[PDB]
């Protein structure tokens, strides 16, 4: 398993900034674990972005977790063929320079009650740093 | 939150632990990230360890504070460690790193 | 709402006729089962 | 509404020429067993006119 991030390393102000994570050796699809980013600020601690999961129940399509403060200016996508996952953040600012690590979410993914727990990050990526 | 000390360094051969305070759940892990590198899983599922991680490592947990131990420091060792718990319905919430220094 | 919750069990092998001829295997859903049923009627003693 | 919240798995084993029996995979999700649904309010007037008539 190897996540390889690939996408622009220098985006100007106000614009999109879109990041782009490929998985090798396990499938997107898979239910076992969720899959979102992690990023760490050049020093500072380790801040949950978001994840989600297409393993859905009867009533959704999918599964998604958001931040709650990053949540409107924030896209997650999966793509299950070709184990790929996007990243969409709107409007960045100079406090969202980071190095941006792709992760791979372990918990009560495989048997949960009531919602799913992604919980621990098993496997991590290389990670990218995103200037603003 | 969570909440860790700025460092705890120690010298090699020494049994060393450190603690997480702020842990509402059993969704505790662990974290080892070298200096400008990746990090790695090395504790989940509170006290679980991934195949391949070295058994010194231990996670044992009081009221609302976890633990990890480790005995036989190496100067290998030295790297970030990060703490992670579920919160709320579906947050999750990471400390704010100590710096392992051999 | 506060619709009353019923727990229900289910069975793949049934015999409401195995002695007139044969039981059935009702074979493995795959998925998450869900129908919407209008009750209509009730049955007592 | 009723509902088995498992979300089962099926197994295809051939077990000769041309049979093929349907086992149950391993459970995806929940340990929840399955239920059904019934609005209190309606079906207390509905137990109302029951015991009327
Ligand atoms: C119970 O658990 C099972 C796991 O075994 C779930 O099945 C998975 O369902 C998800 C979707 O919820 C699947 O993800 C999809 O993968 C497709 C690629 O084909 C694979 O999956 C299909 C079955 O879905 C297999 O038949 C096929 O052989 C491949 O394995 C994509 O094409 C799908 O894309 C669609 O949905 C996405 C959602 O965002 C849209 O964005 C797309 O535009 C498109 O509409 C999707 O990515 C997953 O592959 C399934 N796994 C398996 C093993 O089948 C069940 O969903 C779950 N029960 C319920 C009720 O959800
Ligand atoms: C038969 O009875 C069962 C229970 O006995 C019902 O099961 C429940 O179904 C509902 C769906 O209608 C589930 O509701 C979900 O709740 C999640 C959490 O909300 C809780 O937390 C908030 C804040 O703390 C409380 O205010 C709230 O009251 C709850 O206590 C929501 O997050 C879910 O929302 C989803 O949709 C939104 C928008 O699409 C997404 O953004 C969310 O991320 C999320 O995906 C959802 O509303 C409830 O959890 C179920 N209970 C159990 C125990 O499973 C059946 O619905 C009912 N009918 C049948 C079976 O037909
Ligand atoms: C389970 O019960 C629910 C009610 O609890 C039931 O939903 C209702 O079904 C009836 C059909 O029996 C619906 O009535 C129809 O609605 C359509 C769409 O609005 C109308 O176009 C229909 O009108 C035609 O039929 C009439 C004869 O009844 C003609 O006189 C008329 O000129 C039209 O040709 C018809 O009224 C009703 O709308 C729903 N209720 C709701 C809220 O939608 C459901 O059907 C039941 N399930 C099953 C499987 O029977
Ligand atoms: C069994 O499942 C049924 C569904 O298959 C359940 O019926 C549904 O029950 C919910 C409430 O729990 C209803 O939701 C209501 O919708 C109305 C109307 O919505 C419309 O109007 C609003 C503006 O008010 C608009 O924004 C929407 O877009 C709609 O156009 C709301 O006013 C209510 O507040 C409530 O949200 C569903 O409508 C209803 N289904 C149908 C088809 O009507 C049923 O309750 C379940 N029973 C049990 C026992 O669980
Ligand atoms: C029901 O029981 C069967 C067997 O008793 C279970 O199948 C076993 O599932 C485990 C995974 O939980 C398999 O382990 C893995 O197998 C792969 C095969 O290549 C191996 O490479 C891995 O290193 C790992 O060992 C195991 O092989 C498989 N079969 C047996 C004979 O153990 C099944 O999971 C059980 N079902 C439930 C719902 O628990």
């Amino acid at each position: 398993p190897q996540l390889q991030e690939s996408g622009p390393t220098l985006v100007e102000a106000s614009e999109t900034l879109s990041l782009t994570c490929a998985v090798s050796g396990d499938s997107t699809a898979a239910c076992n674990s969720f899959w979102g980013w992690v990023r760490q600020p050049p020093g500072k601690g380790l801040e949950w972005v978001g994840s989600l999961s297409h393993c859905a129940s009867y009533w959704n399509r999918g599964w998604t977790y958001h931040n709650p403060s990053l949540k409107s200016r924030l896209t997650l996508a999966l793509d299950t063929p070709k184990n790929l996952v996007f990243l969409k953040l709107n409007s960045v600012t100079a406090a969202d320079t980071a190095t941006y690590y792709c992760a791979r979410f372990g918990g009560e993914v495989l048997r949960y009650t009531d919602w799913p727990k992604p919980a621990w990050v098993d496997l991590w990526g290389r990670g990218t740093l995103v200037t603003v | 939150a969570l909440t860790q000390p700025p460092s705890a360094s120690g010298s090699p051969g020494q049994s060393i632990t450190i603690s997480c305070t702020g842990t509402s759940n059993n969704f505790v892990s662990w974290y080892q990230q070298h200096a400008g590198k990746a990090p790695k899983l090395v504790i989940y599922d509170v006290n679980k360890r991934p195949s391949g991680v070295p058994d010194r490592f231990s996670g044992s947990k009081s009221g609302n504070t976890a633990s990890l131990t480790v005995s036989g420091l190496q100067t290998d060792d030295e790297a970030v460690y990060y703490c992670g718990s579920l919160v709320g319905n579906w947050d999750v919430i990471f400390g704010g790193g100590t710096k392992l220094t051999v | 709402n506060d619709s009353i919750t019923l727990p229900c069990r289910i069975k793949q092998i049934i015999n409401m006729w195995q002695r007139i001829g044969q039981a059935m295997y009702a074979p493995p859903i795959q998925g998450v089962i869900r129908c919407v049923s209008n009750i209509t009627g009730l049955i007592l003693t | 509404n009723c509902t088995r919240p498992n979300n089962n798995t099926r197994k295809s084993i051939r077990i000769g020429p041309g049979q093929a029996f349907y086992a149950t995979g391993d459970i995806i999700g929940d340990i929840r067993q399955a239920h059904c649904n019934v609005s209190k309010a309606t079906w207390n007037e509905t137990l109302g006119k029951v015991v009327k008539q």
